[PDB]
């Protein structure tokens, strides 16, 4: 969408969950820099109402933000001249039955927006946790159009954000865990009309590919795969939802994102590549056609659920000035793809202690394979890194362009793990392992990491007492903001990694910042509000270290620290 | 099982050592209901279906209306 496009480079506005179309989480405001951000305060606070983990973060466009909650999924708008008034509320009836299919607490990654045109007003899309995609008038809340994209009763859910792009709205999919064949889906903005829905697994028509699909890099695998690479009729329920992120070269009028795990987790169940979960993927806007597909973790036996965002930038290659995607996997490789051809630029470990694969061979694509922290049947493995928390989740990173780094909050955690066989049944879990999760060999939970992604070299690295779920937002004003799962916001000095400011917030983290201005002066706005994978122990009251799909030993100590809230933090000098 | 012993491009997999090519038949037979592994894709139809009468009458008398009973 051209005109989002112009709107996002508007430092008014943050009119996206990513910032901007190659999500680089990076702003040109400077008032609040490396020098003065000691003097950061609280500017003012709303309370969302709900508890629960508060993920994504809030939209601001012409004037107004936009704050939306977990489950029931609760949507307002304020205007930033009246921050005390509520504009407009949006509050969906869901069957609370949604609750009992997510996995992983009834987080929500948030709104989006795209201004009015030829469709009619300006819209505000929200995805419901019980599977619905709807549009609300932007300036009043008024529901435009409500459509059924996943459905409850088959474990199907949404938790991820919509994605607008030109004339179309991309809603996601969730349910991996219950064993939910991934599939992403374009309405039209207009009238919610589906224009089309590629999905993960199956035939080769299922997935939606351009006849040209791989040209570039046919090694990765081309046609048939989707059947093939399982054994009979597995593909059916085999994972690969899309619940993270997008990106959007308007250029290549290409899409990029990842697709998710396999199901079940248990690997001796669905013998072969499993394609196309796990896979980055380059998708004409118009059609959905895939132009191109990369498998990162081919026959996943650890729960890389391969969602991660997508960073993209223009770098020197090998002396030319190359379009790129960077990609912070699970599986603890940071991925650089050329973003017009698929082909690998880079596949580095995001932390040396990365063990389930040797390398990465970047003329084959393959992850050379340690069988020593394999996955199987009849077999307790030990000591994997890293777990299936991933050393990367799903918080959206940022790019300064300037010193050509990406700053990311990283996760050090590591896992034993043991398959079971179990069935399949439609609205049931089928998960299918037995996992106890632990801090990573360096014995911390969290790093926050400055990288140049093309060579691979790791600029500064800082120890966190937790892992750093939420993402990060970086300026020009030399400063790094993350929030953190013991609630703090923290920002550092991105030359370094030097600590030049905290704020106890009320709740633990697990969303990004934002920054915008207001009638001539800068704010930092952010989510306070625990949940989601790692705070399942605290949220739910869960006492089993195996409990919580394996997180709740390894977080037994967050309760220590934050109890459950919601609520919008907003600072400035 | 290392990864790099390819069948054909993009088609790499192995069975580990002391395990089976194919798991039906095996000890390790998922025995999976047919109809169990078809409902999802049954429900999807479900769903597009009051979806395109939602866009039907929606082009038909430019006002949305969620419930198909309704319609
Ligand atoms: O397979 C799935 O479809 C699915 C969905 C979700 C979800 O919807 O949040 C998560 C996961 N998987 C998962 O693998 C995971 O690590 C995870 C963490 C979180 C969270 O918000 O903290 N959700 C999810
Ligand atoms: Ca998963």
């Amino acid at each position: 969408n051209s005109e989002l496009d112009r709107l996002s480079k508007d430092d008014r506005n943050w009119v996206m969950q990513t910032k901007d179309y190659s999500a680089t989480h990076f702003s040109r405001l400077t008032e609040i820099n490396s020098h003065n951000v000691k003097n950061l305060k609280v500017a003012w606070t709303l309370s969302t109402g709900t508890l629960h983990g508060h993920e994504g973060a809030p939209l601001v466009v012409d004037g107004i933000m936009y704050i939306h909650t977990p489950f029931p999924n609760n949507v307002y708008a304020v205007d930033l001249n009246d921050t005390r008034k509520m504009l407009w509320q949006y509050k969906p009836k869901q069957n609370p039955a949604a609750r009992a299919v997510a996995c992983c607490d009834v987080v929500n990654r948030g709104l989006a927006y795209v201004p009015a045109g030829e469709h009619g007003p300006a819209k505000i899309f929200l995805n419901q946790l019980d599977g619905h995609i709807v549009a609300l008038n932007a300036k009043t809340g008024e529901e435009i159009w409500k459509m059924e994209n996943s459905d409850i009763a088959m474990g199907s859910t949404l938790t991820g954000a919509p994605f607008v792009v030109k004339d179309k709205v991309l809603v996601g999919s969730a349910g991996a865990e219950l064993g939910v064949r991934g599939y992403v889906t374009a309405y039209n903005i207009k009238d919610g009309k589906q224009e089309w829905r590629a999905y993960a697994t199956g035939p080769d028509e299922d997935l939606l590919l351009d006849k040209d699909f791989n040209k570039d890099n046919p090694h990765y695998g081309q046609f048939g795969l989707g059947l093939s690479t399982w054994e009979g009729d597995a593909w059916k329920i085999g994972g690969g939802t899309n619940w993270g992120w997008y990106a959007y070269d308007p250029k290549l009028d290409m899409i990029y994102y990842g697709s998710g795990n396999p199901a079940p987790w248990n690997e001796t169940m669905r013998p072969g590549d499993n394609k196309w979960t796990m896979t980055i993927w380059g998708r004409d806007a118009d059609t959905g056609r895939a132009k191109f597909g990369y498998q990162k973790t081919p026959h996943d036996e650890w729960d890389y659920a391969g969602v991660n965002y997508m960073g993209l930038s223009e770098q020197e290659v090998d002396g030319k000035l190359t379009p790129l995607l960077t990609h912070p996997d699970r599986n603890g490789l940071v991925y650089t793809l050329n973003r017009e051809t698929g082909a690998l630029v880079n596949a580095f470990k995001i932390d040396d202690t990365v063990n389930w694969v040797k390398k990465v061979d970047l003329k084959t694509g393959l992850p050379i394979r340690d069988p020593e922290y394999s996955t199987r049947m009849d077999h307790n493995a030990k000591g994997i890194c890293p777990s299936a928390m991933g050393y990367h989740n799903q918080g959206i990173e940022s790019y300064d362009p300037d010193k050509k780094l990406f700053f990311m909050g990283v996760n050090h955690i590591c896992m034993d793990w043991e398959p079971f066989m179990l069935p399949y049944r439609a609205g049931q879990f089928f998960v299918g392992a037995t996992l106890n999760m632990y801090p990573g060999p360096k014995g911390m939970l969290g790093q926050v990491k400055a990288m140049n992604a093309v060579t691979g070299k790791m600029e500064w690295e800082v120890p966190e007492k937790f892992a750093v779920w939420g993402g990060t937002l970086a300026t020009a004003g030399d400063l790094v903001f993350y929030g953190t799962l013991d609630g703090f916001i923290k920002a550092r000095d991105t030359r370094t990694g030097e600590l030049k400011w905290q704020f106890q917030l009320p709740s633990g983290v697990i969303g990004h910042p934002i920054t915008y201005q207001h009638n001539g002066k800068q704010y930092i706005a952010i989510y306070s509000g625990v949940g989601g994978w790692p705070g399942v122990g605290l949220v739910f009251d869960l006492k089993d270290p195996t409990a919580g799909l394996g997180a709740v030993g390894a977080f037994r100590e967050l309760a220590h620290y934050t109890q459950m809230g919601g609520s919008v933090f907003v600072f400035s000098l | 099982y290392d990864g790099t012993h390819c069948k054909a491009p993009g088609n790499c997999w192995e069975p580990k050592p002391g395990y089976p090519d194919k798991v039906a038949g095996s000890k390790y037979d998922p025995k999976h209901d047919p109809n169990e592994l078809n409902k999802q894709a049954e429900s999807i139809k479900a769903m597009e279906a009051r979806n395109q009468k939602r866009v039907e009458n929606y082009a038909k008398t430019g006002k949305f209306v969620y419930k198909v009973e309704d319609i």
